[PDB]
């Protein structure tokens, strides 16, 4: 559903509302949302 | 007889009782700590 | 943070001369002479290279989050 990233081992995975907030690989409890699908534009000024 | 616990005392960063006092240069970067940060302060909430 | 592309004051490109400047310092040249060899004659251009501080080498030491 929503892409996340493990703050320790960088494994990517998804979570729905119900699951606990941890990394499946190492059990790290600090995680970060992945970059959005949309394209970003900047004017280079 | 058994050791009793009276509470928790906030530790001044980079003092002798802080977990950063050791580590050395190689590990400090892994703990996301900046080597220019000289401590002398506490972390409360 | 990283060497500016242009001199702020006059606009001459200086972002391609940073690597050449560090190499000249290993060979023992003095800062004034190194700038002279690179043909940076106006002192507006000279401040850019002489006084830049390369912090990006420090920021890269932090292990990639991803
Ligand atoms: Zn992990
Ligand atoms: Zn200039």
């Amino acid at each position: 559903g929503v892409k996340y990233t493990c703050g320790a081992c960088a494994h990517n995975f998804s979570l729905n509302k119900s699951d606990p907030v941890r990394c499946k690989e190492c059990g790290h409890r600090v995680i970060y949302k992945a970059r959005t699908k949309r394209m970003i534009q900047f004017d280079a000024r | 007889g058994n050791k009793v616990h009276i509470g928790k005392v906030p530790i001044m960063l980079r003092s002798k009782f802080c977990s950063l006092r050791t580590l050395d240069e190689v590990d400090l970067y892994k703990m996301k700590e900046c080597p220019y940060d000289m401590g002398g302060y506490f972390v409360i909430n | 943070m990283i060497i500016p592309v242009r001199c702020f004051s006059c606009g001459k490109v200086v972002g391609d001369k940073w690597d050449a400047y560090l190499r000249l310092l290993e060979e023992g040249k003095q800062e004034g002479d190194a700038l002279d060899e690179l043909k940076l004659k106006r002192y507006c251009c000279r401040r850019m290279v002489l006084t830049h501080v390369d912090l990006i080498e420090k920021f890269l030491r932090y292990n990639p989050l991803e």
